[PDB]
C-alpha cells in the first residue's frame, strides 16, 4: 500500500526492558528493510538529570545506531510519571527545547506542553494497573467543572486538583507560560533547516551543563545550543569553542524575558534548568576540522547553495 | 542599404564575411546555448537530495483516546472529541498523530487484551465516528498512526 | 455539421491543465464558490465571444480590429491595443512555456515541490527551440496539429468519464465532499476576482477564433447558433472535470499539488506508466507551436501600415518574420525569468479585460447616437451593457484592495504607450542613428522589405 507517491506508510516498534544493542538491530540492515526507527524512550526511564546521564544516553544512542538512519526521542508515556513529577517543575521547559534541537522526529505526550502532574492514585471498577493510572489523568482545558474535558456529574478518573490554575485557557494569553514556549521551538524547528537537518556536533562531557551545535554546508550560521542540568553556575564559552565575539545575542531561552538580550561570551550566568539558543555567523564549521570528525552525525546528507538557492549531494 | 531596400541592394554586402559571417556565429550560439540550457536543467534534476518523508519532517502526538474530550456526556473521551480538538493540534505545529489502542476489548491495561481486530469499543463510538475522523484529519494535512497488538 | 466540432477542438485549448489549483487556490478551498467561479467566467466568455464574433462578421482580421478602432477612436488608441496585444501575446507564450516545461519536470520528483531553478531554466529552453523553429523553417505541421487533437480530446475525455463511473458508484468517501458544501469561510471580494482571471483564463484560452470566425460563410444565420451548441458543451466538460477532480482528490492536496492530472492518475490508476505526463507534454508542445504562429502573423499583418519598426514588415529566410519573433522571444524570456504563472495570468486577463472595456465602449459608439446601426442581435445587444459593469467591476477593485504594486506597473506601461506615441507622430522626429542601425541590422540577417 505504499506505493502512490505521498502516501508512504510508517511503522515502527516498541521494546523497553531492553539493551541499546539488542534495541538497534530493529533498525534493518543496508540490504534488508525492518523498521523506520524503533522507539526511543531511554529519556523517559530518568528519575535524576545531570549533564552526564544525558550525554551518556544521547552518545549512546548515536553511536550504536547504524549510520545514516533517523533517529527520535520521547521524554515521556502513558507508562511513566509525568516529567513535573519525576524530575520537578524547574525542568519542565528546559526537556522541551532538550526535545526540539535532537536531531531525529521528536514525539509528544500528550499534556506535556501544558506541564501537567501525577494524580494521587484512586482505586476503579475496572481492571487497572494502580502504579500507572497516575499518568492518564483527563486532558485541562480551561478552569470549568471538569476542567472543560466533560459536561458530565462524573468523570471515569478524577481531574488534578490544580487545573483551577494550570490549563489550555489561562496559558494562551499568559506570555511566560510553557505553551508559548512549546509553540515557539515548535516554530523554529518547522521553519528553519539547521534544526530539521544538518550536523549534529556534540563537545565533551561535563557535570553542570550539555553543549552541542547544529550546522550545515554552504549556509554560515550555526545554532550553538547550551542546557543546564546542575545548579545555577557560571560557562565560558571561549575554553569550549574558539573564534567568538566578546558579546552574543540570545536566539531563544527558556526565560522568555530574556530573548533578544546580549550575554557575554565568558561568564554566562546560568540558573538550575536553564537553556539557551546562540545563532551565531561564521565559516569555521566543526564537523570539518580534524578534532571533530569523531563526534559529528548526520542522515541524508546534503548541502546548501545560496547562489542558486538549491540544494546537492556532492560537497 | 537604405530604408525599405528590396532583394537586388541585398546582395551587394551580404557576400562580406563583415556581414555573412556573424549570422552563422549567432546560429550556432543560440543552439549552444540551448544545449547548456538542456544540460543544466539535466544536471540539477540529477545531483540533487531526495526530500525527506513526512514521518521524518514533523514532530509526532501521543493522545490517549479515553482522556481527551468527551463529547456526549458519558465520562468517557472518544473520537468525537478528538475531532474536535484539531485546530488546537494544528495550532501546535503537529504533524503526525499518534492514538493508542481503541479496539473492542475486555482489558483494557495490562497491554491490551483484544476482543475484536475489526471493531470499535463502544465507548470510543463507532466505526463510522472514525471513518469521520480520518477524514477530517486527512483534510487538514495531518496524518494519523494506530497501535497494534 | 464539422463546423461546431473545430470551433470547439479551438476553444478547448490548454488552459484546463493548469487552472483548477489556481481557482482552488483563491476562494480559500470552497468547493460551491469555485462552481459559481467558473459558472460566471463561463457566461463572461460567452458574451465576450459573442460580442467578437460580431466584430469578426464587421472586420476581417486583426489589421481590421485596428481600423475598427480607427473608425471609433484616435489612431492612439489602436496604436495603443497594438503594443498591448504584443505583449498579451508575449505573456501567453511565457506561461505555455512555463506550463509545459513544468509539466514535463514534475514526474522526476515524485512527492515533494520542484525547484524553480530548472523548471525556469526547462521553459526557457522550451521557448528558444519553439522560437528558433517558426523561424527558418516549419510554419505548421499537420499530422503533429492532429495528432495532439487526438491525445487531448481521448484525454478529457477519459478522465470524465472516470470521474462519472466514480460519482456513479455512489461511495461515501467520494461523494461526501461534494454533500454539506459552502461550510468553508467566505473570501474576499480580491480572492473572487482572481478566481475569475484564473477561470477566465481556463475557459476562454484557446478561443480566440476571431480571426477564424471572420472567414465564416453564414453570417447572422449559423454563428451565433454554432456558439449556442458548441461552448456550453466545453462548459459541461470543464465542470464535470472540476467534478472528478474533487472526487479523486482532495483540495489541500489539489492546492499543495503542481500538475493536477499527474496527481490524479497517480491516486487513481497507479499504472500511467509516464504515459500521461509524456501525452500532456506532446499537446503543450503542439499548442506552445501554434500559439507561437498565431501570435507571430498578426504582428506582421499590421507591420505594414501605421508602424514606427518598418523593419518589422521585412519577410526573411524561409519567407518567415524574423523581427517579430526575435521580439517575442526576448519578452517571453523576460516574463520567465522575472516572475511567476499564477501572477502572469492575474496581470495579462486583467489587461484583457481592460481592453476589452474599451472594445465594449466601442462598441456602445456604434450606438452611442444610432443605436439602431448595431449589428442585428438576439435580445439587441442587451447583454453587452451588463457585462459593461461586470468588466468596471473586475478593474475597480483590485486597485482599492492594492496588495500588489504590479497592478500599477500595468497601468504605468500604459501610460508609457501614448508617452512614446506622442513625439513619434505629433512632432514626426526621425532619427539618423535608428536609419543606421535598421541598416545594419538588414545587412546582418539578410533582412529585405518585400
Ligand atoms: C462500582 O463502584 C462503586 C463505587 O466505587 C461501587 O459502589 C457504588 O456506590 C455506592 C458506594 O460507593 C453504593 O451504595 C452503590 O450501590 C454502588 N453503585 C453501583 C451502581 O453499584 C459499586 O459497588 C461498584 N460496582 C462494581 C460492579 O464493582
Ligand atoms: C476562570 O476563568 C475565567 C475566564 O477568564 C476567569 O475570568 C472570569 O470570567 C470572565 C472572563 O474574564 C470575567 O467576566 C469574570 O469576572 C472573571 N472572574 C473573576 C473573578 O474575575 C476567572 O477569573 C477564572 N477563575 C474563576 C475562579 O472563575
Ligand atoms: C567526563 O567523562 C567521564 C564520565 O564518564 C568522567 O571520567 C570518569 O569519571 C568516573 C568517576 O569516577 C570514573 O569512571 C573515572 O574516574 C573517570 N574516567 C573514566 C575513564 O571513567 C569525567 O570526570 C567526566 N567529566 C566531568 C564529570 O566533568
Amino acid at each position: 500500500y505504499s506505493t502512490e507517491p505521498g502516501r508512504y506508510r510508517f511503522m515502527g516498534t516498541e521494546a523497553y526492558a531492553e539493551s541499546i544493542d539488542r534495541t538497534v538491530m530493529y533498525y534493518g540492515l543496508p540490504f534488508i528493510q525492518e523498521a523506520d526507527f524503533p522507539f526511543n524512550n531511554y529519556l523517559s526511564m530518568l528519575d535524576t538529570v545531570s549533564g552526564n546521564s544525558v550525554y551518556e544516553v544521547i552518545t549512546s544512542w548515536m553511536e550504536n545506531m547504524p549510520e545514516g538512519k533517523w533517529p527520535n526521542w520521547m521524554i515521556g508515556g502513558p507508562d511513566s510519571s509525568r516529567l513535573t513529577s519525576r524530575l520537578g517543575n524547574q525542568y519542565v521547559n528546559v526537556m522541551n527545547m532538550l526535545l526540539f534541537t535532537l536531531p531525529g522526529t521528536p514525539i509528544t505526550y500528550y499534556g506535556e506542553e501544558i506541564g501537567m502532574g501525577n494524580i494521587v492514585a484512586a482505586n476503579l471498577n475496572e481492571s487497572y494497573d494502580i502504579n500507572t493510572l497516575r499518568s492518564k489523568s483527563p486532558m485541562q482545558w480551561d478552569n470549568s467543572s471538569n476542567a472543560g474535558f466533560s459536561e458530565a456529574s462524573n468523570t471515569w478518573l478524577p481531574t488534578n486538583s490544580d487545573y483551577h490554575t494550570v490549563n489550555v485557557d489561562v496559558q494562551k494569553t499568559q506570555p511566560r507560560s510553557a505553551l508559548k514556549l512549546y509553540q515557539d521551538l515548535s516554530l523554529l524547528h518547522a521553519n528553519e533547516l539547521l534544526l530539521n537537518r544538518g550536523w549534529f556536533c556534540h563537545l565533551r562531557n561535563d557535570s553542570h551543563y550539555v553543549v552541542y551545535t547544529r550546522e550545515l554546508d554552504g549556509i554560515d550560521r550555526i545554532f550553538i545550543v547550551v542546557l543546564n542540568f546542575g545548579e545555577s553556575t557560571l560557562l565560558n564559552l571561549h575554553n569550549m569553542i574558539s573564534g567568538l565575539p566578546a558579546k552574543m545575542r540570545i536566539r531563544l531561552s527558556t526565560n522568555s524575558a530574556d530573548k533578544g538580550s546580549k550575554v557575554d561570551t565568558s561568564g554566562i550566568f546560568l540558573d538550575k534548568g536553564e537553556g539557551l539558543i546562540f545563532e551565531h555567523n561564521t565559516k569555521n564549521l566543526l564537523h570539518r576540522q580534524t578534532a571533530f570528525r569523531d563526534r559529528c552525525f548526520v542522515s541524508n546528507r546534503a548541502c546548501y547553495s545560496s547562489v542558486l538557492n538549491i540544494l546537492y549531494t556532492s560537497c | 542599404p537604405y530604408a525599405g531596400m528590396p532583394k537586388e541592394v541585398l546582395f551587394q554586402f551580404s557576400g562580406q564575411a563583415r556581414y555573412r559571417i556573424p549570422r552563422e556565429i549567432l546560429f550556432w550560439l543560440t543552439v549552444a546555448s540551448v544545449l547548456v540550457l538542456i544540460a543544466a536543467t539535466i544536471a540539477i534534476i540529477a545531483l540533487s537530495p531526495k526530500c525527506l518523508d513526512w514521518w521524518q519532517e514533523g514532530p509526532m502526538y501521543q493522545i490517549y483516546p479515553r482522556s481527551f474530550k468527551d463529547s456526549n456526556k458519558d465520562g468517557n473521551g472518544d473520537l468525537k472529541g478528538i475531532q474536535d480538538k484539531l485546530d488546537y493540534i494544528t495550532a501546535l505545529n503537529i504533524k503526525t498523530v499518534w492514538i493508542t489502542s481503541f479496539y473492542k476489548s475486555s482489558l483494557k491495561d495490562f497491554r491490551y487484551g483484544v476482543e475484536d481486530f475489526r471493531e470499535v469499543d463502544p465507548i470510543f463510538g463507532t466505526m463510522e465516528d472514525f471513518e469521520n475522523l480520518v477524514a477530517a484529519i486527512h483534510d487538514k494535512g495531518l496524518k494519523l498512526i494506530i497501535d497494534f497488538i | 455539421w464539422w463546423g461546431t466540432s473545430f470551433l470547439l477542438i479551438n476553444i478547448i485549448g490548454a488552459g484546463i491543465f493548469v487552472s483548477p489549483k489556481g481557482v482552488l487556490a483563491y476562494s480559500c478551498m470552497n468547493v460551491g464558490v469555485s462552481l459559481c467561479v467558473w459558472a460566471g467566467c463561463a457566461i463572461l466568455a460567452m458574451t465576450s465571444t459573442l460580442c467578437s464574433a460580431e466584430i469578426s462578421i464587421s472586420f476581417p482580421c486583426s489589421g481590421a480590429q485596428y481600423y475598427f478602432l480607427k473608425r471609433y477612436f484616435g489612431s492612439t488608441v489602436a496604436f495603443l491595443n497594438l503594443w498591448t496585444s504584443l505583449f498579451l501575446g508575449s505573456g501567453v507564450v511565457a506561461g505555455q512555456a512555463l506550463l509545459l516545461a513544468e509539466y514535463s519536470i514534475q514526474p522526476f520528483f515524485p512527492s515533494c515541490s520542484v525547484p524553480k531553478l530548472p523548471k525556469k531554466c526547462l521553459a526557457l529552453a522550451m521557448l528558444w527551440i519553439v522560437g528558433i523553429l517558426t523561424s527558418r523553417g516549419v510554419k505548421e505541421v499537420t499530422w503533429l496539429q492532429i495528432a495532439s487533437s487526438v491525445l487531448k480530446v481521448s484525454i478529457l475525455s477519459f478522465i470524465s468519464l472516470t470521474g462519472v463511473v466514480f460519482l456513479i458508484r455512489g461511495k461515501k468517501e467520494n461523494v461526501e465532499r461534494f454533500q454539506n458544501a459552502f461550510d468553508a469561510e467566505l473570501p474576499d471580494i480580491s480572492h473572487l476576482i482572481q478566481a475569475i482571471f484564473q477561470g477566465y483564463f481556463a475557459y476562454s484560452g484557446g478561443a480566440c477564433f476571431t480571426l477564424i470566425a471572420g472567414e465564416l460563410k453564414k453570417p447572422r444565420t449559423t454563428i451565433p447558433k454554432c456558439i449556442f451548441t458548441a461552448l456550453p458543451l466545453v462548459t459541461v466538460v470543464y465542470l464535470l472535470v472540476n467534478i472528478s477532480y474533487l472526487t479523486v482528490l482532495t483540495p489541500r492536496e489539489i492546492l499543495s499539488s503542481d500538475a493536477v492530472a499527474i496527481t490524479w492518475a497517480d491516486r487513481a490508476f497507479p499504472s500511467l506508466a509516464w504515459i500521461m505526463p509524456f501525452a500532456i507534454s506532446t499537446s503543450l508542445f503542439s499548442n506552445l507551436l501554434i500559439s507561437i504562429f498565431k501570435s507571430s502573423r498578426p504582428i506582421y499583418l499590421a507591420s505594414q501600415e501605421g508602424q514606427l519598426p518598418l523593419l518589422f514588415n521585412t519577410l526573411n529566410s524561409h519567407s518567415s518574420p524574423f523581427t517579430a519573433v526575435l521580439l517575442l522571444v526576448t519578452l517571453g524570456s523576460l516574463a520567465i525569468i522575472l516572475t511567476s504563472l499564477i501572477d502572469l495570468i492575474n496581470y495579462i486577463f486583467f489587461t484583457g479585460s481592460l481592453w476589452s472595456i474599451l472594445l465594449m465602449i466601442g462598441i456602445l459608439r456604434r450606438r452611442y447616437q444610432e443605436p439602431n446601426l448595431s449589428i442585428p442581435y438576439k435580445v439587441f445587444l442587451s447583454f453587452p451593457l451588463a457585462t459593461i459593469v461586470i468588466d468596471v467591476g473586475l478593474v475597480v477593485i483590485p486597485l482599492v484592495k492594492s496588495p500588489n504594486v504590479h497592478y500599477v506597473y500595468v497601468l504605468l506601461l500604459v501610460l508609457s504607450g501614448l508617452l512614446f506615441y506622442i513625439p513619434l507622430i505629433h512632432f514626426k522626429i526621425r532619427l539618423a542613428w535608428f536609419e543606421k542601425m535598421t541598416c545594419y541590422l538588414q545587412l546582418l540577417f539578410n533582412i529585405c522589405l518585400p
